[PDB]
């Protein structure tokens, strides 16, 4: 199971970054990914921007209805509880979903760009990076340590393999 | 607003 983001900097494309998820361990956070990748529910991705931008860390995106953190909501109605901590944050490259806290998942999701393991159990990892990380450095680049950044990105166009 | 960053 295979999904992509074709992500624009004001406007210009970037370039296609592709994501394998972990269907197996966790088929309902891969799902909600999924299905919001593909906008099959009415709602998702597509047009998003990645509102958080974090130099050494990791890029966060997904509020598909405020675009600053406080929205985006799951294919399940509300938030959904943490399916399992089973997949950990050990190295840069991996899908994770963003929270307000234990089970509060809904349709933000951040990249990490370095190894984070002290949000193993905490933030359930359900998907890796399989191709175009150099998109994500790119994005990576354009980001400051507030999160801010001076281009606005966003996934352009987004969909399933 | 989590992963705090």
């Amino acid at each position: 199971s295979q999904v992509y983001f074709d992500v624009e900097a004001d406007g210009q494309p970037i370039g296609r970054v592709v994501f394998k998820l972990y269907n197996d361990i966790v088929p309902k956070t891969a799902e909600n990914f999924r299905a919001l990748c593909t906008g099959e529910k009415g709602f998702g991705y597509a047009g998003s921007p990645f509102h958080r931008v974090i130099p050494d860390f990791m890029l966060q995106g997904g509020d598909f209805t405020a675009g600053n953190g406080t929205g985006g909501k799951s294919i399940y109605g509300g938030k959904f509880p943490d399916e399992n901590f089973k997949k950990h944050h050990d190295r840069p490259g991996l899908l994770s979903m963003a929270n307000a806290g234990p089970n509060t998942n809904g349709s933000q999701f951040f990249i990490t760009t370095v190894p984070c393991p002290w949000l193993d159990g905490k933030h359930v990892v359900f998907g890796e990076v399989v191709d175009g990380y150099d998109i994500v450095k790119k994005v990576e680049s354009l980001g400051s340590p507030s999160g801010a950044t001076k281009a606005r990105i966003v996934v352009a166009k987004s969909g399933e393999l | 607003a989590a992963p705090a960053x």
